């Protein structure tokens, strides 16, 4: 069925961290990267970054390069957004989306549909 | 670096109304990784177009996307109730990272 | 669609009696195979796997010495002995120094010395070897069907992907619509893994030859062993100084990784993390058609409008691709297309996405072609409001001629006597070819192996010298050919 | 050492790029380059001796050639 | 006494921060912000583009690849005046003494 | 590589030894034979091309010594 | 149409915080911190001291 589901919403301090999670069922994890995208409060969608769950490998946005963290579950096919000293800006909801990576198992060129299946989202607020 | 996208957009049922995208020269006017996204309050981001023009296969065929140099657009034919929605533009840029516009909200009324 | 866009693809025309043609798979090309009555397809090595790899060898690159002892004799007295000697993870040297009453020796000599340190890896790298029969090549077959898998994820379609293995080398791919393919494959034929070894050193692999592995200067241990303490060159990553005459003393000699990185050049990159993955070489299979049958030839032409939605592009290969939609009714409909003139009078160009047809009306169909050179109309549709499409091919057939004369011998330079089957539809002047390349190959493999590329040119052209500078006619040409191929490889090598 | 034994000629060489080969395919051209700009003195005698021993121009080009890129290499 | 640093060989290095810019065939070549700063190894090249990978045309896309080059080992190399260049002698006269 | 740049003829030996007199004084020559052990062919086809070339055993032994021992150092 | 700029060409610049720097003779070469980013053009020279 392709189902992307998501930890539940928290409540955070600012200055804490907040880890969110989103599990890859009906698909292979290991063949699709994952994609996270932030979306404030009736504000644009906004992309944060990406893991490679082939290899781990990952691509942050110059904004949250230094906050964020994105590891993946091959295990459990599951991946991870760890966000660090959050502030008041932070609460949003995070999606996570995917895009299938290349035979070869790199993934640095998308699929023009990427992002075609997102999770339900989870929110979280300071 | 955000695309840039009308804040609000509203046509009369059964109408054809358009949205713009407006991008640079590295994510909209130069690689058709163009992705239109329709939000229901309350929901996840549906993927509405992508290659500019393809759309999803469980997407209605009254969706219409277009692109000219810098700008791409979306249009809609049947203007239905149901597509009063919030519509995100994306593009995937040339340093290898996703911009999304604004968001425009469709209102049938 | 899948194999567009690649640069490297190669088209394989025509099926023997039989309905089967011999193509050869690599890594970085791609095969699109047209036949006569059957459907185009788009054959692509995507994978090459190694399973159950065993060690036969774990060198050395970074050491240390942590227990240095000497003993020392006086002269006449024979070399002295240590201990630690008779241990093997201790590396140990003789030598000679002045004695004499200074020294507290009595007899002003060359007195013999002996001095031993422990010999600790720091780090190595291992040379696993895997069997030929554990090798295992997944293959992908995509139809030009025209059309996209579809977001849609409840249903996934157009993905078809073998697997080959040495046991398992026949195999059959049902194509959703067009029947079923049948690849008989070679696997034991494409690389002799019982000539190559895994070598991994530091997160990073590359496949090497096993006599090349087996002549490195580096200390190596046998494989099976578990706590080394009996490295074999341990005098290879160390040095024994004795500056005059005065005291001997061992240092190592830093780490050897850069070093080892100079000498695997020519060597090709693997993956050894997360299995060993092996993004090279190449794959002999003969492809069964028979049981491959165009999709939707019952249909009837459309007779109807239709819309570019994708527009024209060309890709690298001379062939144009457009993507129409089609508006009108009928939608299970055969798409007319043609490339004419411009008066329409002569059919051009013959299309690649052979039998265009249109399953769903809202659905795009993207057509792939081939142009002549020169000016072309791509026409689409019937009379009421047909689109007829202007296109002109910048190239010259005899720079098509010229291009594929190249693309050819160099595939017999990378598959030498394999670029006989690339293509081979049986026949006996391929298997007389063949031979005489078999025949030939052996000789220049022996006669050039371990040879850069300068040397071949140098060689190639002394030998075009001397043939030119023959009496006999019979040898000057013999010896010009083999001058020029030789040059040819020796400029088209490395890789 | 092992720099000195970088698996050239062992064919198994196929279209993908081998490692380091866009640097390896002309440095050592580039090394005897610099080793005859670094020592002229030994290219003079090298050329003296093959017109010396080369009897036809031919004989004395190879192995004026010969000699210049063994030199350094020898070393 | 006392030499003078003339130049420090780095023998030991590691990249990170790598980045890569794409463009579209005939469009020119992709920037990197990166390849400003000379911390920065960058290299340009030529990909295969097409409509798979999101261009309009198809021929050879150009692509740089920026990575930062940190230096961990060095291999300095000191140079000294001939005037601090103290030599140690010893004579020992033929005494005849015990030891 | 630095490995084939290695500071030999620079002229500054003096009795002291040197970092790898002992190691190095024969590697070179060891590396040749043993190229010449594992690659025959070339060793036949080299004595065939100096046999030609050279017109007195001199040359002919000279253009075959050096190309054996330029064969391996490039590759 | 909608035209895509392959190239830009600088007709008129010009030079601001110029920096030098010098070392003694046989003792290598100057090093400016401006000669690490590539706005600053830079140029090596000798001059006797
Ligand atoms: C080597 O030296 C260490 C001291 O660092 C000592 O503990 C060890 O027993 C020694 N091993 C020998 C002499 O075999
Ligand atoms: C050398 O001289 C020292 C002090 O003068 C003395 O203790 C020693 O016995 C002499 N002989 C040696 C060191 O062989
Ligand atoms: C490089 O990445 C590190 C994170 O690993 C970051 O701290 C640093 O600021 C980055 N440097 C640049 C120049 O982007
Ligand atoms: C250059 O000089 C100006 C003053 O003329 C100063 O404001 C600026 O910060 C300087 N910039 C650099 C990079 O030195």
């Amino acid at each position: 069925e392709v189902q992307l589901v998501e930890s539940g919403a928290e409540v955070k301090k600012p200055g804490a961290s907040v880890k969110v999670s989103c599990k890859a069922s009906g698909y292979t994890f290991t063949s699709y990267a994952m994609h996270w995208v932030r979306q404030a409060p009736g504000q644009r969608l906004e992309w944060m970054g990406w893991i490679n769950a082939g290899n781990g490998n990952t691509k942050y946005s110059q904004k949250f390069q230094d906050r964020v963290t994105i590891t993946r579950d091959t295990s459990a096919s599951t991946a991870y957004m760890e966000l660090s000293s959050l502030r008041s800006e932070d609460t949003a909801i995070y999606y996570c989306a995917r895009d299938k990576v290349d035979d070869y198992g790199d993934y640095w060129f998308p699929t023009l549909w990427y992002f075609d299946y997102w999770g339900q989202g989870t929110l979280v607020t300071v | 670096s955000a695309l840039t996208q009308p804040a609000s957009v509203s046509g009369s049922p059964g109408q054809s109304i358009t949205i713009s995208c407006t991008g640079t020269s590295s994510d909209v006017g130069g690689f058709n990784y163009v992705s239109w996204f329709q939000q229901h309050p309350g929901k996840a981001p549906k993927l509405m177009l992508y290659d500019v023009t393809s759309r999803p296969s469980g997407v209605s065929s009254r969706f219409s996307g277009s692109k000219s140099g810098n700008t791409a657009s979306l249009t809609i034919s049947g203007l239905q109730a149901e597509d009063e929605a919030d519509y995100y533009c994306s593009s995937h840029t040339s340093r290898g990272t996703w911009v999304f516009g604004g968001g425009t909200k469709l209102t049938v009324l | 669609m899948r194999c567009i866009g690649i640069s490297n693809r190669d088209f394989v025309e025509g099926v023997s009696g039989g309905s089967w043609v011999d193509i050869v798979l690599e890594h970085g090309s791609c095969v699109t195979t047209m036949a006569k009555n059957k459907p185009t397809l788009d054959f692509e090595l995507i994978k090459t796997e190694a399973k159950h790899p065993a060690t036969l060898r774990k060198y050395c690159i970074e050491a240390k010495l942590t227990n240095t002892t000497t003993a020392s004799r006086c002269p006449t007295q024979g070399e002295p002995s240590l201990n630690e000697e008779q241990d093997k993870r201790f590396v140990c040297k003789h030598s000679m120094v002045d004695r004499g009453w200074g020294n507290g020796c009595g007899l002003f000599g060359k007195g013999g010395i002996v001095t031993c340190a422990m010999f600790t890896c720091k780090k190595n790298m291992e040379g696993k070897i895997v069997q030929p029969e554990n090798l295992e090549y997944t293959i992908v077959i995509t139809p030009h069907s025209g059309e996209e898998n579809a977001v849609g994820n409840d249903t996934g379609k157009h993905g078809k992907e073998i697997k080959v293995t040495p046991q398992s080398s026949i195999t059959e791919a049902e194509l959703t619509g067009y029947g079923t393919v049948t690849m008989e494959c070679s696997p034991r034929t494409g690389l002799d893994f019982n000539e190559m070894v895994l070598l991994q050193m530091e997160n990073k692999a590359w496949l090497v030859h096993r006599q090349w592995f087996l002549d490195l200067p580096l200390p190596w241990l046998p494989g099976a062993d578990t706590q080394g303490s009996n490295w074999i060159q341990k005098e290879t990553l160390v040095t024994f100084k004795n500056p005059h005459a005065k005291k001997q003393d061992v240092v190592v000699l830093g780490s050897q990784e850069g070093a080892m990185h100079t000498a695997l050049t020519g060597a090709t990159e693997i993956q050894m993390s997360s299995g060993n993955l092996l993004f090279t070489g190449h794959l002999k299979c003969r492809l069964r058609m028979d049981k491959l049958q165009l999709k939707g030839m019952s249909y009837s032409m459309c007779t109807g409008k239709f819309k570019v939605v994708k527009e024209i592009a060309e890709t690298q290969h001379g062939t144009i691709v457009i993507r129409v939609q089609y508006e009108g009714d009928g939608s299970p409909c055969k798409i007319p297309f043609e490339i004419m003139d411009l008066e329409k009078r002569h059919v051009l160009g013959r299309l690649i996405t052979v039998n265009p047809i249109v399953t769903e009306k809202d659905s795009p169909v993207n057509i792939e072609a081939e142009p002549p050179f020169g000016d072309s109309y791509i026409i689409i549709g019937v009379e009421p409001g047909q689109l007829k499409l202007s296109w002109f091919k910048k190239g010259s057939s005899i720079g098509q001629m010229f291009e594929t004369t190249m693309r050819g011998a160099k595939r017999m330079a990378i598959l030498g006597d394999t670029a006989w089957d690339f293509g081979s539809l049986g026949g006996v002047f391929t298997s007389i070819g063949k031979a005489l390349h078999q025949v030939f190959g052996a000789i220049y493999g022996a006669a050039f192996s371990g040879v850069s590329w300068t040397m071949k040119i140098l060689i190639g052209v002394v030998i075009t010298w001397i043939g030119m500078n023959s009496r006999s006619t019979s040898l000057s040409v013999s010896l010009v050919l083999v001058g020029v191929v030789t040059l040819y490889l020796g400029v088209m090598v490395q890789a | 050492s092992v720099a000195l034994v970088p698996h050239v000629g062992m064919g198994l060489e196929t279209r993908t790029e081998t490692w380091m080969s866009s640097e390896g395919a002309w440095k050592h051209a580039q090394r005897i380059e610099t080793w005859v700009l670094r020592h002229p003195g030994f290219t003079i005698m090298a050329a003296i001796l093959a017109y010396t021993i080369g009897t036809t121009y031919f004989q004395r080009v190879l192995i004026f050639i010969l000699l210049t890129a063994v030199a350094p290499s020898m070393t």
